[PDB]
């Protein structure tokens, strides 16, 4: 009768296979198969990594258009207990767990997925030290860390994103003091690339969210907290603010580049959600504004465009509210509307990669997918060419 | 980790009982008392071998590697792959 | 008033604005209502707004946030008195319903002013004089609980909340209030010198923590005393600097690397040390044979060797204490063998 | 309608019609290749015999008829009924 | 016990309780969820059977669609060496040698698999006996040999074919005087049937190319050496040339019908290869060539369609170019088109029955097998119409 | 032989025909030797080509 050998093959960690399957292979064993418009599809709140913590930055694994992942700064709860707050939430099958967890001793700020390789994933923190994390290994801790240097980014990294093909990736982060760094999925010690963005006399620019023309690489877009749009190219044959925008009264929070590709090209036209409830849409040949979105007041954080739906697309309200938004039925009442139950300060929208359903963060972090109507989720050629006349219209 | 494993795992269902068996057969761990854990998982162990075995048959390269059986009265777990064998009681639905 | 705003083609002719103005009442008293609710919103201060802390989240300090806040609002109530001017035709005021509105708006502006709070919090700055100029870093003296004797903690002389200061000057200053030139130089001195002061201060935390880490396995010290001893070295040189210089750059990226190659040293060192201690121990037990007992030797020779070839500091005396105990616990288990 | 059940059963994913094996280890329906089958339900037939005794020694009123036998290549859904043992061939996908 | 009481016991009633049990089970096992351009492919060159000996004809087979028979003819560097040579290479792994290899007495001029005998190889060669080979056999040597009686062929026969059902098969087979002749697969001891091709009487036909319609067994066409291709009946009261067609002024190197179905019926076109660099897309329906693609200095060897997009086709060339023509792409320059190393003129082309797959023929043996881009091979559910859309364009 | 097929009933217009060809009779005499670069092959090859 053993004593020991058990207990010591228990206390030596060679579990990292047996818990990776384990975990992956009881939630499946949670099925319960015994012999004898809008609408809420899926609501995850997590009672270990959620209670009372709000929502940071969402994404979707496009490799995987399964797997989401989402952050959290520290928590207020408890300081001794983790602080940087990361989950990988799943739909394979319904359970109330996260599939996977992930920790930072800085609080989280922005998170998302690399397209380089499909299974690592990079986030930005509150002390701007880009992390790495590896899905495959079973690990808490971050596997990589951008030195903090004045070189490397030190203010609080607010947006991060991977641009190229899968031979040809970059990763680019931004801080908000305005620094762009470009890095390598290889290694993360060392600014492939970084510069200062300027505007005009060697005035930084508060970048809080960026984007970028889909289909395109470089020549890249910031929202500043000061309330300004600008256009900057990444190298070019000049690096730095290339325009700036006519732009909104208060900061610009969530900023996005259209998605949707057919027979038109619509790949200048920008969405941005200021401060001010105002989604304010406008192209880049352009400097004004070319509509606004007014319906409240008080700040809509995030608007993100449908990746299918060329004139579709969502906001959500700190008021706790997410309208989907179309174009091509209407231009000054939203064609669909919902509010997540308790009124909660909704933060972060997302788009499901291939749409047809969507993600919401909440301040609570209770995140909350759910699917659109059919009638409304499907494009057609005539969406193209009504939605060219529209921008026609003035 | 251990308690945390035990502890998702269990707490997933409300499960009855589960522990960790990282040998083969003859569990010293319990959760409800130590016959019915003990002599069941070594039961289960001697029977896992011969559906391993019979796995084995068709194509010697054929491992088990997940193994479940829901009956009237309850659902058995167990997950091979070198050394770690499941246990899970609990009830057929 | 998207309704209106659907047809607005013979305003110029007198015909329709009979229609608007028999409904005027109506849209003047849901426009109070509409104006009555947003007033309402406001009076739930900044503080007991969950946009407060979800600006702190968004990088706003609260004093900033709460200020940009308001000037939104405002922004808001001017959006609806221009709109209802747009749509109801000029001098709305006139009436006796327009004139109450517009004296109602005039009230909850002047109720939603801003520049006080700027005032007030440059009036704080000022008193409170923040600064950073001083020593590169502080040493204090601190009895950490836990231990008799009181800690000579080492810190960082800056305050990182001093930056919180620069980024509301970097907001206010956009915002249209004009910050005293005193204030502008000194949060734009310690905006400029925020990264040297927190890679200095990242890189001495880490230190404290490996070296507390090695102090807590005794067995390792003696081997890592060189690199303690040029870590020691490189910050007694920079002590002695002045808050501000032009050395500040240099020296703390070399400190910087040179304390992260002591921490990667140190974890290596450290894993390879309890490599040898568990093989040590097996030996211990391991049956009486020669086979085992060289192949367990072999081992450890084998790390021994692997540690001089990264040529590490201090191995002669370390390899000597490692070769008296395994001598000691050889002559215990060749005592058990020969009895 | 035996048909019926044999055009159902033929709808699943990697399943060539209905086979049913007795308890004397010879399937009673023909599908796939006599002696591989065969041997294949013997082996099943066995094993399922030492799983309902290893059941009914803490179970004596349970009944059979659900076992997961899963692979990296195929899973084989094994239903004992009380003379009829259903064998199904089915890719894990 | 015996297979006769299990017919009686089937036929019992009390199966309700085995039904609902089968109807539980499979229903709760329904749901089912996981667990967690050219291109050169590969090279076939024997040496010592292929010093020189140029490439001849090439073939897959049906049932073993991982085997390609060769036929490497002349034998001009050693007269004692072997005549005439034929390999057979395998796909499913690489070999630096023939899986297997036969000599046959004279210079073997074409050859292919039987498709009944699933073990065998029958070629035609230069002298005019039809020659099996029989994979079971050890022997190098033809297993069994047809007469070079007037009975049968007696004119070097390039065209050999074995078409049918698994129950009702005929080895047609041609030679370049025209006579046609039909075989049993296993009795060649004496032509079961045979005609000499002549078109208006008194005028023979110096056959060089045949092709059997995808399903028609009884009415093909054969490319004379004249330049003039012909559709003759295999079968019945108007067995032989039915169409004069003007054709090309260069003697037909190659022909094929169509090779693709599931869409509107296109086996009434097949494609020319003629001597001066002219393949004709081109119909049985109509009398003059639909159209000419022409180009270079060269001139073609042999032209096949692709078995699986109904449009595409190879072309062989002299300057050692293989050129796809995807005819719906584009009508006038090749869609892909790259040439093999060294210029060496290429002579056959058969294309892999699974259609995603080409081999080439060489003027030094070299047998080259090239893979194609997915999006250039699978053709799509609209592919058919837009054939018929560009053929109906003139 | 395409890129200017792709005229052939454009050049009937009369500003079309001066637009053609007029421009290009020097490719005209590039295409002539690309000609005589065809005629290259049947300089010497006859018995050995």
């Amino acid at each position: 009768l053993t004593e020991e050998e058990k207990q010591q093959i228990l206390h030596s960690e060679e579990f990292l296979s047996f818990f990776d399957h384990s975990t992956r292979i009881v939630e499946r064993a949670l099925s319960e198969q015994i012999n004898i418009k809008l609408s809420l599809n899926r609501q995850f709140f997590d009672e270990r990594w959620s209670k009372h913590r709000v929502v940071s930055c969402l994404d979707w694994s496009s490799q995987y258009p399964e797997l989401l992942v989402a952050s959290y700064n520290n928590n207020e709860d408890a300081p001794h207990e983790p602080d940087g707050v990361a989950l990988v939430w799943n739909m394979k099958y319904k359970k109330t767990t996260p599939e996977y967890v992930f920790h930072c001793q800085s609080a989280v700020m922005s998170a998302t997925f690399a397209k380089f390789h499909p299974n690592l994933v990079v986030g930005g923190t509150y002390s701007g030290q880009i992390v790495l994390w590896d899905n495959r290994s079973n690990k808490r801790t971050p596997v990589q860390r951008t030195p903090l240097s004045a070189a490397a980014h030190t203010h609080p990294v607010y947006c991060v994103n991977v641009v190229g093909t899968q031979n040809a990736h970059n990763l680019i982060s931004i801080s908000t003091d305005g620094k762009i760094c470009s890095w390598s999925l290889d290694m993360l010690s060392h600014p492939q690339d970084s510069m200062e963005l300027v505007h005009k006399q060697s005035k930084a620019v508060a970048v809080t969210s960026m984007s970028f023309p889909v289909g395109d690489v470089n020549n890249f877009v910031v929202g500043s907290e000061e309330g300004s749009v600008y256009t900057a190219c990444r190298h070019g044959s000049k690096a730095g603010i290339s325009e700036m925008f006519e732009g909104h009264q208060g900061p610009i929070t969530g900023i996005h580049c259209h998605a949707a590709v057919g027979a038109v090209d619509f790949s200048h036209l920008f969405v941005t959600s200021s401060f001010d409830w105002t989604v304010k849409l406008w192209t880049t040949k352009n400097n004004k504004p070319l509509y606004s979105f007014e319906d409240n007041a008080d700040y809509v954080y995030d608007v993100m465009w449908s990746p299918t739906h060329p004139a579709l697309f969502a906001c959500v309200d700190g008021m706790g509210r997410l309208d989907l938004w179309n174009l091509n039925n209407d231009t000054e009442v939203p064609t669909a509307s919902i509010s997540v139950e308790g009124n909660p300060a909704l933060n972060r929208v997302r788009w499901t990669h291939s749409g047809r359903e969507i993600a919401v963060g909440d301040s609570e972090g209770q995140i909350v997918i759910y699917d659109v109507g059919e009638q409304i989720a499907v494009p057609r050629n005539d969406e193209w060419a009504r939605f060219g006349r529209t921008l026609a219209e003035i | 980790e251990v308690e945390e494993t035990l502890k998702r795992l269990q707490s997933q269902k409300g499960v009855q009982g589960i522990i960790v068996v990282n040998t083969e057969g003859i569990p010293i761990k319990s959760t409800m008392d130590n016959p019915t854990t003990t002599q069941y998982a070594s039961l289960m162990h001697s029977f896992i071998l011969k559906a391993r075995s019979t796995v084995r048959d068709i194509d010697p390269q054929n491992d088990l590697t997940f193994l479940r059986i829901r009956s009237k009265k309850n659902e058995i777990m167990v997950a091979p792959d070198k050394d770690y064998f499941l246990i899970v009681i609990q009830n057929p639905t | 008033f998207r309704i209106f705003s659907r047809f607005n083609a013979l305003f110029v002719r007198p015909h329709i604005r009979g229609a608007i103005r028999e409904y005027q009442t109506q849209l003047i008293q849901r426009v109070k209502d509409d104006i009555e609710s947003l007033h309402d919103k406001f009076k739930v201060q900044y503080p007991q707004s969950q946009a407060c802390k979800m600006s702190h989240v968004r990088d706003l300090p609260p004093v900033s946030g709460s200020i940009i806040w308001a000037k939104q609002i405002d922004r808001q109530l001017t959006a609806y008195m221009k709109r209802v001017e747009d749509v109801l035709g000029k001098g709305w005021e006139n009436h006796v319903e327009g004139q109450k509105l517009k004296q109602d708006g005039d009230s909850f502006r002047m109720k939603l002013n801003t520049q006080e709070i700027f005032d007030d919090w440059a009036r704080k700055v000022q008193q409170r004089n923040l600064g950073v100029s001083g020593r590169i870093f502080t040493i204090e003296s601190t009895r950490v609980r836990g231990r008799t004797g009181n800690v000579l903690k080492l810190k960082v002389n800056f305050l990182p909340e001093i930056i919180t200061l620069s980024k509301e000057v970097r907001n206010l200053k956009w915002l249209g209030f004009r910050v005293p030139l005193a204030i502008v130089n000194k949060a734009h001195q310690a905006n400029q010198l925020y990264p040297f002061a927190i890679s200095l201060i990242e890189s001495v935390r880490t230190y404290e923590r490996t070296c507390e880490k090695v102090e807590e396995r005794n067995t390792i010290s003696l081997l890592v005393a060189g690199l303690k001893k040029e870590v020691q070295a490189l910050i007694a040189e920079g002590i002695a600097l002045v808050w501000e210089s032009y050395k500040l750059d240099p020296y703390v990226q070399r400190l910087a690397e040179t304390v992260f190659n002591f921490q990667e040293k140190v974890d290596d060192l450290l894993i390879i040390e309890e490599k040898i201690d568990l093989e040590v121990r097996s030996l211990e037990t391991c049956m009486y044979d020669h086979k085992t007992f060289s192949e367990i030797l072999n081992r450890v020779q084998k790390a021994v060797d692997d540690l001089n070839l990264h040529s590490y500091s201090n191995l002669p005396i370390w390899v000597n204490k490692l070769d008296m105990e395994i001598e000691r616990i050889l002559g215990v288990r060749l005592q058990a063998g020969l009895r």
